[PDB]
Formats: C-alpha cells, sequence, structure tokens
C-alpha cells in the first residue's frame, strides 16, 4: 500500500476511460444508443432528429 | 370488433412481406411510428401484435 | 413548377414526407426553401364523367 500516489493516477485514468466508454450506451433522448439500429429503422428525414 | 373489445392476434414464426402493404392504393392512412415503411422489409422483428 | 394532382395527394407535397406523389411523381428535397401554393379548381377542368 506504499505506492498509492502512483496507483491513484492509474485508477483515475482507467475510471475516466471506463466512463467515457459507458457513455456510448446512453440514449440522450433518442430511441436507441446504436446508430446502426437508427439508420436501419428510420428514414433520413426522421433519423437526423 | 369494437374499440372496447378489440382483437389481438399474436403473430408467430413466419416470413412477413411488407412489400405489398404500403405499395397498394387501398389504405387511407399508413402512419408508422418508430420505423419507416421502406425499412420494414429489412428488419427481423421479435413479435408482431395486430 | 406547375402541375396538377388530386385532393389529399396535393397535401402530400412537403420536404421529407412519404407518399405516392413524393415517391415517383414529384419529389421535394429536405432543404426546400420556398412556398407551395395550391388552390381548388373544380369548374375549369372537370369534364362529364
Amino acid at each position: 500500500s506504499a505506492l498509492g500516489k502512483l496507483q491513484d493516477v492509474v485508477n483515475q485514468n482507467a475510471q475516466a476511460l471506463n466512463t467515457l466508454v459507458k457513455q456510448l450506451s446512453s440514449n440522450f433522448g433518442a430511441i436507441s444508443s446504436v446508430l446502426n439500429d437508427i439508420l436501419s429503422r428510420l428514414d433520413p428525414p426522421e433519423a437526423e432528429v | 370488433a369494437s374499440v372496447y373489445a378489440w382483437n389481438r392476434k399474436r403473430i408467430s414464426n413466419c416470413v412477413a412481406d411488407y412489400s405489398v402493404l404500403y405499395n397498394s392504393a387501398s389504405f387511407s392512412t399508413f402512419k408508422c411510428y418508430g420505423v419507416s415503411p421502406t425499412k420494414l422489409n429489412d428488419l427481423c422483428f421479435t413479435n408482431v401484435y395486430a | 413548377d406547375s402541375f396538377v394532382i388530386r385532393g389529399d395527394e396535393v397535401r402530400q407535397i412537403a420536404p421529407g414526407q412519404t407518399g405516392k406523389i413524393a415517391d415517383y411523381n414529384y419529389k421535394l428535397p429536405d432543404d426546400f426553401t420556398g412556398c407551395v401554393i395550391a388552390w381548388n379548381s373544380n369548374n375549369l377542368d372537370s369534364k362529364v364523367g
């Protein structure tokens, strides 16, 4: 547990990356998080929204 | 049927063909929600409820 | 752009709209910056039967 200041930075960077990756699963009001599922279900007039 | 006792037919294992459901001048309104009528021939749905 | 259509199909002239006229008769882009002028014309074209 002595090397704590070096492990803290690695843990913070890993958690930042994990949050940035998990943010790709949110919908933000849309019907699906995957863009392929939106481009294969809706038309360009309604897919932009 | 009426609007208070409306039938609900559970679609099952089949090969749906939405080609002639919209390309036919026999329907007054064909409003789709969540999907586009032109993409229904490419989607494989889990369960359809009429 | 002068052309003649029938009833509800005339209201089917709009940017990003599905229908019969928009499909093959007359398509309007989803960038249309103009105006659609339509008026009823009964007793100038209607023939017997």
